[PDB]
């Protein structure tokens, strides 16, 4: 890829499972006789990750719009390999097992996911406001998980009831059917533009769509599709 | 995940489960005393109902059917009686009754009729204050085993507003005690239609020494007052049953969370011991 970058070509790098690079390094290092560090990892995992990652950089001659994938062992995000991967990123996305088991298959955990360009003057003030407000309401649901589990939804305040209902509708609405997942979700793909996403979530936070039961937010594109589904169901 | 914070979480949830079991058994005791009070109060209304049946059978003249017997035409203003638990943790009972009151208000406004609501219990009062429609009359801090004098403060106000023409029809919504598992709201009227307890099965002409007008004027307020009393006492029984069920479910959920947290704590302890032993073994080598 570096040759195409040096000529100015806009390269897309799709390296898959960089954790397996780290794991192979760990195995060979164990064979090589180096003392292990932390959970049986090579002592030079930081330097190895630095050497591999720093070559993945957009240069003034040409830009590499990289996109990696990482495998956390077990589900421990504190493992050394993902831990070293985190500090080498501009847009981190974290997929949680709990969300995936609920059939919200994009499974992106909004709270743990973030990006550097989520700046009011880089991605737009409206986009920033909507994203931050979505995280806030979600964070609130995370705080109230225990109360909702034990005492139930009824006990907590009416404002908190509304925020929790909106948060559930949100995390359902993050679900989306992809073109490549047709054989699992019978619905076809949805290429929701960023503008439609911002408008849809702004409307959802505003109140537009509060009457809609949360079930209709599962596997839909922009908010117009949710409205059409609800109206079709009357 | 630290194997010590999880211990604190387990201890806290265990305390939650224990306090919730206490809530469940006390609420069961209150539910049983409330059901006993319902049974004890039952005979009075049980007798007044056929009295209403007979009186309605006798009084047929629309002109002499005054007071609460005026089926006034061109309905403008209607009053509704909502009875709610004093405190929370009742489950979905308050949600059900308040949603019923809300749809009632919307339907009455659809007919262009102004509505006024009198709230029994703090939760109804607070809900209606927050919605922005202040209740005209409220009777909070009601006892577990209230006396009819407590409900008089709202009943006499409602009937005075009825007689003066301020309100034309009177309704009551309360948490009906269908069963110890289900307590749905139920709407009832307080404008005696034909007293359908036993219809007009009994047919004995009575002498009204006070007089027909005096008899009706004295008895109809009493009948609506005992109807309100019965609804409030039924609602108290439903409240206690619903709290008992809600606490039973909460205790079960707390025990399930204790099991889940114990599993997580066990896994954390095993991982901590593995890290311990691996580090000391590596230091040995």
């Amino acid at each position: 890829a570096e040759y195409f970058r040096d000529e100015g070509r806009d390269i897309l790098l799709f390296i898959d499972n960089i954790f397996r690079f780290v794991q192979a390094g760990s195995e060979v290092s164990s064979l090589l006789g180096r003392m292990p560090s932390q959970v049986g990892y090579q002592p030079t995992l930081g330097t190895e990750m630095g050497e591999l990652q720093e070559r993945i950089t957009s240069t003034k001659r040409g830009s590499i719009t990289s996109m990696q994938a990482v495998y956390v062992p077990a589900d421990d995000y504190t493992d050394p390999a993902p831990a070293t991967v985190f500090s080498h990123l501009d847009a981190t996305i974290s997929l949680e097992r709990s969300i995936a088991e609920r059939a919200i298959f994009p499974a992106v955990d909004p709270l743990a996911s973030t990006s550097r360009i989520l700046d009011p003057n880089i991605v737009g003030e409206e986009h920033y406001r909507v994203a931050q407000e979505v995280k806030r309401v979600l964070q609130r649901y995370k705080d109230l998980k225990d109360i909702i589990a034990i005492l139930g939804m009824e006990e907590l305040s009416d404002e908190d009831k509304l925020t929790v209902q909106r948060a559930r509708k949100i995390e359902l609405f993050f679900s989306q059917p992809f073109t490549v997942a047709q054989q699992f979700t019978g619905r076809p793909g949805k290429y929701v533009p960023v503008k439609k996403t911002v408008e849809s979530f702004a409307r959802l936070l505003n109140g537009e769509g509060d009457h809609i039961p949360e079930s209709f937010f599962y596997m839909q594109g922009d908010f117009d599709d949710v409205l059409a589904a609800y109206e079709a169901s009357q | 995940p630290s194997s010590r914070e999880i211990k604190r979480r387990i201890r806290s949830v265990k305390n939650v489960a224990q306090i919730t079991r206490a809530m469940e058994m006390v609420s069961a005791s209150k539910m049983r005393r409330a059901q006993r009070n319902v049974l004890a109060t039952r005979p009075y209304a049980d007798r007044m109902r056929e009295v209403m049946a007979n009186l309605t059978a006798r009084v047929v003249g629309a002109a002499r059917r005054g007071t609460l017997l005026e089926k006034r035409e061109t309905v403008k203003s209607v009053a509704l009686l909502v009875v709610t638990p004093d405190r929370g943790l009742c489950g979905s009972l308050v949600a059900n009754v308040l949603r019923r009151a809300g749809r009632f208000i919307t339907e009455q406004r659809a007919m262009g009729r102004t509505v006024d609501v009198y709230t029994f219990g703090r939760k109804g009062r607070d809900f209606f204050l927050r919605t922005g429609f202040a209740p005209a009359g409220e009777a909070t801090r009601l006892g577990d085993a209230p006396k009819l004098e407590a409900i008089l403060g709202v009943a006499i106000s409602a009937i005075n507003g009825f007689q003066s023409g301020k309100y034309d029809e009177l309704y009551i919504i309360y948490s009906e005690f269908i069963n110890t598992l289900v307590q749905r709201p139920a709407i009832k009227q307080l404008l005696p239609v034909e007293s359908p307890d036993i219809s007009t099965t009994t047919n004995v002409d009575y002498t009204y020494e006070p007089g027909e007008e005096e008899v009706l004027n004295s008895i109809l307020p009493r009948y609506v007052e005992t109807q309100i009393y019965q609804a409030v006492l039924e609602s108290i029984a439903s409240e206690h049953s619903a709290r008992m069920v809600a606490m039973r479910n909460a205790t079960n959920n707390a025990k399930d969370l204790v099991r889940d947290l114990t599993l997580s704590f066990n896994k954390a302890r095993q991982a901590a011991i593995t890290k311990e032993v691996s580090e000391i073994a590596s230091g040995a080598a």
